[PDB]
């Protein structure tokens, strides 16, 4: 049936579906899992790496990348698209700071990255397929710590705790069970690591996971090797 | 109407709207929609049918399923 | 260049000099300042020769196309409005002034004037050109509302005769042209039959 | 206006007055001519105030993007060149910015002087502004590659004080910054009235 | 064809611990004609920010419209009213945007900052952007600002207790300085509009000023 | 299907453009719209269908004003109708600005016809699937009516009807001495036409749109004032009863 | 319009308590060569707006073209909304400002009068773009000598009846004919009131040259 | 079909253009939105869905210039794009003229903008059903527009998944409108959303979103606890 309705982003199906958009959403699944948490003390991000074998340095599988001094970004999906949208995010944050001399709120930043992900095939901009990447922007704006999830179809929303990636449906349940509002960042780190361990194949061991935290204080902190060992 | 005569359909239903949703539907499928709506009402512990149940019957007569797609308002 | 136009119920009579000096010295001894636009509509040209010719030819093209497309005779109002749009748009580029007159069914016998600028206005009598000033008094001195065709002919002959006799920029065969239903009648007052006023 | 920045082994001093002159009228004595382009670089201001401020702000944006993109630092030379290229694209259209970009980099200290007339120049010590010609002789006679930190501070402070005293458009405060490997810090800020009695 | 005709103006701004004041004459006089005796030169951009613009009046209106449209843009795209510092930075960028045909609008923004104290920013048309304590601009700036140097910063003065500038004394300062300005400056006069900005809001006070 | 009907840039192997024909077929499924030329004006009526009661009286308005003095009456897809109305508005504005006098209706019809012809020529754009009529009155040119269909033909009409019931509307319009009637009576007769073509059992609800442009208003196209509309509707109900007799 | 080719002259405006009354000479000047004299320099923008220019009459005609086209389009829409006097004033201000920024000025100077929702409007969109609303307006060279009378009369008597405001505008146009090398003792005093806009034809002041002798 | 529903440039051989019908269907996949008016107000109440009890709820009322709110049911992408275009139109009108843009004209602009991408093979129809509120000088409006590029001036309307319930409720209870009260009108909107609900579920302070416009009240949105005065007072 979907032989003439799902081969183009601009041909509606009888249901009213953008099947290329759902296919990009599926391509999100393939990626390595990420788990972002937002609590009263900041925002945490814990992601799984999929190191195939040594001789591939740690600093090429970029799941966490720093967005301004007050946001971190966890990627799930195609790397080229991830680079493009992270670059859009950085240039937007810095342009907003340049023009308004203030730190872009995470709502604004994820809104604008979504605004880029919107223009699939509009003849006023230049892509032709949805940016097949689902991103988590976890930052600290004037409303306290916040965490905003973006899906490839340009939809972004606040999330007090969200997991993305291959381990999406298998970790949303755990997050649902464990999360509670009055949570401290230490609890957030431990809980995210526990859920990652639950839904990974290799044994979590400080060189198959990345961790970062953006706090109402010290900037985005990427946990270093010794800190990884301590937490683990 | 003809195939729903012997049911407990609430007056709120809008058969003209359902006819608008039929969309190249033939008659056997309309009867099947009546039946499917009736038993969707049978489930859920209900006494009457409604337009939402008729729409669900339409979906189950095409064999589709309504998913709250995450990229729709 | 000196040009004048007046209206007689049922038509209009236009008049122009025939001198085309360019900063003095050589000129066009006899010129055709009164150019035919479509059939009954004429344009009196004044100012820069090249600009005047270009605007006249362009308006001729637009008005002829419009006439063929509407299958109705063209209005002097439309002709003068096309001139006005052209001049107003190219205000800086173009230096000229044109008096658009002639006959049309709905409001036959019209004389509009479009000087340098988008200035657009209907008048019973219109004067223009370098010599406009020197007859700009004895055009009201003897303007009787209800002149006949012949009457306006003597009026234009007298006015432009005095203009050429008291302005160096205008001089030669005075060309007049009266347009009504019967059609354009063009006359030329050559060397002596022009009114000699002492 | 007067500003100067000099390398003295330990780091780079960046001293500057504070006065914006409109013809014969002085807008404010609370100008802030040294520019926090980044925690790692400092930029001085002379000439077109708005031109300098805006162009060095855009430099700040681009250096921050660069630090993120290449998860590294931006060389003092690598930033002076960006500012020079940008300011040159709009050459002769009116930009009147002269400025000093100073900072510590993986190649140690670094100071460059970039103006609207496409002059990216390395140097040891520079002084810009309507009072630079004054502030430069005193600074020459008193500068040395070896200088204790406090004595260099005093040299800069008194040089700018004399620049204010002698030149007219140099008045204001005596803002003074230190550029070290760890970043830049605000050494002192005392108006010229205090210095007139200290000396 | 001169695309600027100095339309005359006198704006003043005072910061403070709690209050921010922006005063402006109301004389919109072009060339040698006072052809509008009522034209406030102070616009309430938000509930915490007031802008005073001096100079060519057409550009004043255009800049005000651009600024307010940008406030709406920012509100829609960020779901939060701009802060005073944010508006100051944005206006800097707007003014410098046209740096090759400048706006002839001297600008003084006055408002409450995030902490809650009075903050005043001063501009030059090309876009220089300074944060002052008290600043005057327009035509009589030369004669309004120096007296505030005398009486708000206590320059050339000693054995003086730096008591916080109260609102009552601030209002008296503004009234007297603008009365003197009206006495000795022709583009001044035609009434004074004072804007007082605090937690309550942008309270407006107006005083009759020498109409000559 | 046929294999030559996709796109409007392909002649079928007979000399036929199935896209234009489908556009006309979509035209012939919208509510009826009649127009009649009198000795001193032209009167339009449209069989507006209230698809729901939630809609204010004053929902989709199928009688549009093009220029001060031309009325456009549209039947078909109303989005395309509004687009065509804007095209005609812009063309009237351009004609006035470029020539100086109010647009002749024959010319306006010719230009809009060429516009729709452009959109039937191309393969990247579908032909306009909504037919319409242009009517006006001037002291000089006189009352005129014109039809423009998807194919872009501007044949002059004394009276015309477009939509579901066009054959019935015609057949009934011939039963009129249009050459000599006046606007006041033709308004009532338009009401009768609409109410004789209307099908209550099929269209459920219904409302009436009317307008005239003629010497009686000085050429300024105007929606039929409320009192005249009410009187015409009364006479239409009476005429329906008389026909039922 | 860099050079002013054929120019008009002053235009006045006063605020009647129930209307706005503006005045314009029908003179057409060319640098002391007064050309077309029966030229209407006042336009009825709509039922509640009127316009009068004093610069280049050709640019005035272009602005007439644009404004008339716009109001026709508004009525065509026929949604019932109308261009308020303030709205036309803002449109005109932006039009002139844009034409200036392009360094292609509209060498006009326009009074925008109107009556709306129990309010009277009178604005001064100039060439460069200076625009404002004032109780009494006088535009062109005649502004200097005309504003004094209106301003003092209002300041010592704010509300003006229609008759006295009218008489005042004829007196002002009389002093203009007396002290304006480019005036003409034939003017139009258009008035807008709750009824509409009336352009009461070619009036004429009773110039009493014998008063000075 | 099967060869005439691949683009908006092809008519079917029975007078219907299929892509527009598909987009009309797309509008139904959003959430219930019930909009309505009185003699002085216009209220839009929309059902904000939840993607998880952690993630917040999708907003469905956006705030165009101070005299327009907008409730969107359809593609979030197209909703955002048309919201930005409406904001641009409002601001442009405010810039040229100093008068808030009539909401019977902003709708015309949107209709033209949405018809243009239904007659060229360069884009897809838009995919948001739009309820535009606002109080121009005349009176409050509730306009509806669907991807078909037809705009309706609705006494009170609704759109989205399970929008019939709302439309029938409007049929039944609209006789009261034009004389209700500042809060009673909102109550009627809430009842409409209640009927749109799937039962079991109710109007909770979270899933209820309310937007209000009218004389002496620029556009406002009541979310989180700002809505409690409505749900608490709502009849059980």
């Amino acid at each position: 049936t979907r032989s003439e309705y799902d081969r183009g982003v601009n041909t509606f199906s009888p249901e009213g579906r953008l099947f290329q958009v759902e296919y990009a959403i599926e391509a999100i699944k393939l990626g390595s899992t990420a788990i972002g948490i937002q609590t009263s003390e900041g925002v945490c991000l814990a992601v799984e790496k999929r190191i195939t074998s040594p001789l591939m340095e740690p600093s090429s599988i970029e799941k966490i990348v720093e967005i301004d001094a007050h946001i971190g970004c966890a990627m799930s999906g195609l790397i080229a698209d991830a680079k493009t949208l992270i670059d859009k995010a950085r240039v937007e944050t810095q342009n907003h700071w340049f023009t308004y001399n203030e730190t872009m709120t995470v709502e604004s930043v994820t809104q604008a990255v979504s605004n880029l992900a919107l223009q699939f095939g509009e003849e006023d901009a230049a892509m032709s397929r949805p940016f097949g990447v689902a991103l988590l922007f976890g930052g600290v704006d004037e409303k306290g710590p916040q965490l905003f999830h973006m899906d490839p179809s340009g939809t972004f929303v606040q999330c007090d705790a969200r997991a993305i990636g291959s381990a999406s449906e298998g970790a949303q349940s755990s997050l649902q069970e464990v999360y509670h509002k009055s949570m401290t960042l230490k609890e957030a780190i431990k809980s995210s690591l526990i859920i990652l361990k639950q839904v990974m194949e290799e044994k979590l061991n400080a060189t198959n996971i990345e961790l970062a935290t953006v706090q109402p204080g010290q900037n985005f902190h990427m946990f270093t090797k010794e800190e990884l060992e301590e937490v683990i | 109407q003809i195939h729903s005569r012997k049911m407990n359909v609430s007056p709120d239903v809008n058969y003209e709207e359902l006819a608008r949703c039929t969309d190249d539907f033939n008659g056997a499928q309309c009867k099947a929609v009546c039946v499917e709506a009736g038993m969707i009402a049978l489930r859920r512990g209900a006494t009457e049918l409604t337009h939402e149940d008729y729409m669900e019957g339409i979906l189950e007569v095409q064999a589709k399923k309504k998913a709250n797609l995450q990229y729709y308002a | 260049t000196t040009i004048m136009a007046v209206q007689f119920d049922g038509g209009v009579v236009l008049g122009a000099d025939s001198r085309t000096t360019t900063g003095s010295y050589i000129a066009n001894r006899v010129t055709d300042k009164l150019t035919p636009i479509h059939d009954r509509i004429f344009c009196c040209r004044s100012g820069s020769a090249a600009d005047t010719q270009a605007v006249a030819d362009a308006v001729t093209y637009q008005l002829g196309f419009h006439s063929i497309e509407l299958n109705e005779p063209p209005l002097v109002h439309t002709a003068a409005s096309l001139f006005k749009e052209m001049c107003y748009r190219y205000r800086e580029d173009l230096m000229a002034g044109i008096i658009i007159a002639g006959w049309d069914p709905q409001e036959g016998g019209q004389v509009y004037s479009v000087p340098m600028g988008g200035m657009m206005v209907r008048q019973s009598f219109a004067i223009g050109g370098s010599g406009s000033s020197y007859i700009y008094g004895y055009v009201d001195a003897t303007y009787r509302e209800g002149m006949t065709k012949e009457e306006c002919l003597q009026f234009t002959a007298n006015a432009l005769a005095l203009a050429m006799e008291r302005d160096g920029s205008s001089g030669g065969v005075i060309r007049l042209a009266a347009i009504a239903e019967s059609g354009v009648e063009r006359q030329v007052l050559l060397g002596d039959q022009i009114p000699k006023f002492a | 206006t007067t500003t100067l920045a000099f390398k003295f082994r330990h780091g780079v001093i960046v001293a500057a007055d504070s006065r914006a002159t409109a013809g014969a009228y002085i807008a404010s004595q609370t100008v802030k001519k040294v520019i926090e382009i980044n925690p790692y670089l400092l930029g001085t201001m002379a000439g077109g105030a708005a031109d300098c401020s805006f162009w060095e702000r855009l430099l700040a944006r681009q250096c921050r993007i660069y630090e993120l993109r290449n998860k590294e630092r931006i060389s003092v030379a690598a930033a002076s060149k960006l500012l020079a290229n940008m300011v040159y694209q709009y050459k002769g259209m009116g930009l009147s910015m002269g400025t000093m970009i100073c900072g510590w980099d993986k190649r140690g200290p670094g100071l460059y002087y970039v103006d609207s007339e496409g002059n990216r120049i390395s140097g040891a010590t520079f002084s810009v502004g309507s009072g630079s010609v004054y502030a430069y002789g005193v600074m020459d006679r008193g500068y040395s590659y070896d200088l204790e930190v406090e004595q260099a501070y005093d040299l800069a402070r008194r040089a700018i004080y004399q620049a204010t005293y002698r030149d007219a458009y140099s008045g204001g405060a005596v803002n003074l910054y230190h550029v070290r490997e760890d970043g830049w810090i605000r050494v002192s800020s005392d108006n010229v009235a205090d210095l007139h009695e200290k000396y | 064809f001169s695309p600027y005709v100095f339309n005359g103006g006198t704006i003043l701004a005072i910061a403070g611990e709690d209050f921010a004041i922006v005063a402006s004459d109301t004389r919109l006089s072009e060339g040698f004609s006072i052809h509008t005796r009522d034209s406030p030169k102070c616009y309430k951009l938000t509930d915490k920010t007031v802008i005073g613009c001096s100079g060519f009046h057409g550009d004043c209106l255009t800049l005000t419209k651009i600024i307010e449209a940008r406030l709406k843009m920012y509100k829609h795209s960020n779901n939060k009213a701009m802060t005073t510092g944010a508006i100051a930075a944005m206006l800097s960028t707007i003014l410098y945007s046209r740096r090759f045909f400048p706006y002839y609008v001297y600008n003084i923004i006055g408002g409450l900052d995030e902490e809650g104290k009075g903050a005043v920013y001063s501009f030059d048309p090309v876009g220089s952007y300074q944060r002052d304590s008290f600043k005057a601009g327009g035509s009589a700036s030369a004669m309004l600002q120096p007296l505030l140097d005398n009486q708000v910063g206590f320059k050339n003065m000693q054995n003086v207790e730096h008591v916080p500038l109260s609102l009552d004394r601030a209002m008296r300062l503004v009234k007297d300085v603008f009365i003197s300005a009206a006495e000795r400056d022709v583009y001044t006069g035609d009434a004074l509009r004072i804007c007082i900005v605090t937690k309550e809001g942008i309270r407006e006070e107006t005083v009759s000023l020498r109409k000559d | 299907g046929t294999g030559y009907d996709l796109s409007a840039s392909t002649f079928s192997p007979d000399g036929r453009v199935f896209q234009v024909e489908y556009a006309m077929k979509a035209v012939e499924n919208s509510s009826t719209a009649i127009g009649i030329r009198c000795k001193d004006g032209v009167v339009f009526g449209v069989e507006k269908l209230v698809l729901s009661k939630l809609y204010e009286e004053g929902s989709n308005k199928r009688l549009f004003n093009v220029d001060r003095h031309v009325g456009m009456a549209v039947a078909g897809l109303l989005a395309d109708a509004r687009s065509l109305a804007d095209i005609a508005r812009e063309e009237a504005s351009n004609f006035r600005s470029n020539f100086g006098y109010n647009i002749p209706l024959k010319h306006l019809a010719d230009r809009v016809a060429m516009y729709v012809h452009a959109y039937t020529l191309y393969s990247a754009v579908r032909p306009f699937g909504c037919s319409f009529m242009l009517g006006s009155y001037s002291v000089n040119d006189g009352a005129q009516l014109y039809m423009i269909d998807p194919s872009g033909v501007s044949y002059g009409y004394w009276g015309c009807a477009i939509g579901k019931a066009r054959q019935a509307a015609k057949t009934e319009i011939e039963k009129l001495q249009m050459k000599e009637m006046t606007c006041r009576d033709i308004v009532k007769e338009v009401a009768k036409i609409i109410y004789i073509v209307h099908d209550e059992v099929k269209d459920k609800a219904f409302e009436l749109e009317l307008s005239w442009v003629g010497e009686l208003t000085n050429g300024r196209h105007e929606i039929v004032p409320k009192d005249i509309r009410e009187e015409a509707e009364k006479y239409a109900k009476e005429s329906l009863k008389e026909e039922d007799e | 319009t860099q050079n002013p080719m054929v120019t008009g002259t002053s235009v006045l405006g006063v605020k009647f308590e129930g209307g706005v009354v503006i005045a314009a000479d029908m003179l057409g000047s060319y640098g002391s060569l007064a050309r077309f004299r029966n030229i209407s320099r006042i336009m009825r923008v709509n039922n509640s707006t009127m316009l009068g220019a004093s610069g280049d009459y050709a640019d005035f005609q272009y602005l007439k073209q644009v404004l008339g086209q716009m109001v026709i389009d508004e009525e065509l829409l026929g949604d019932g909304h109308s261009y308020s006097p303030r709205a036309i004033h803002s449109w005109l201000t932006r039009a002139m400002y844009s034409r200036r920024s392009k360094m292609n000025p509209l060498w006009n100077t326009m009074v925008i009068g109107g009556y709306a929702d129990g309010e009277s409007f009178l604005g001064y969109v100039d060439m460069l773009g200076v625009a404002y609303e004032a109780p009494s307006l006088a535009t062109g060279y005649g502004a200097y000598l005309a504003q004094p009378l209106l301003r003092e009369v209002l300041e010592k008597q704010p509300v003006l009846s229609q008759t006295e405001a009218r008489d005042l505008v004829e007196r002002c146009m009389r002093v203009l004919y007396y002290r304006d090398a480019r005036s003409y003792n034939r003017f139009q005093i258009a008035t807008v009131t709750e009824k509409g806009v009336e352009i009461e034809g070619p009036l004429s002041t009773e110039t009493n040259w014998d008063i000075a002798h | 079909r099967n060869q005439y529903d691949n683009d908006v440039t092809v008519w079917s051989p029975q007078g219907r253009i299929h892509q527009i019908e598909y987009a009309m269907e797309a509008v139904k996949q959003g959430s219930a939105t019930v909009g309505l008016k009185s003699k002085t107000h216009a209220v839009l109440v929309a059902l904000k869905r939840a993607q998880s009890e952690l993630a917040a709820h999708q907003k469905k009322i956006l705030h165009v210039d101070n005299h327009i709110g907008i409730s969107i049911a359809g593609l979030t992408a197209d909703a955002r794009l048309l919201c930005n275009f409406m904001r641009q139109e409002c601001l442009d009108s405010r810039f040229v003229f100093d008068r808030p843009l009539p909401v019977s004209r902003l709708v015309s602009l949107i209709g033209s903008k949405t018809q243009i991408p239904t007659q060229r093979y360069g884009r897809r129809p838009y995919g948001v059903g739009l309820l535009i509120a606002g109080y121009d000088d005349m009176g409050p409006h509730i306009f509806q527009t669907c991807p078909s590029a037809n705009y309706f001036d609705c006494r009170a309307m609704s759109i989205g998944a399970r929008s019939q319930s709302a439309r029938t409720y409007l049929e039944r209870h609209m006789s009261e409108f034009m004389e209700c009260n500042l809060n009673e009108l909102v109550k009627h909107g809430l009842r409409a959303l209640r009927e749109t609900l799937p039962a079991e579920q109710d109007l909770t302070t979270k899933n209820v979103s309310i937007g209000i416009v009218g004389k002496d009240l620029e556009f406002t949105i009541y979310d989180d606890d700002d809505v409690s005065p409505f749900l608490e007072g709502l009849e059980e």
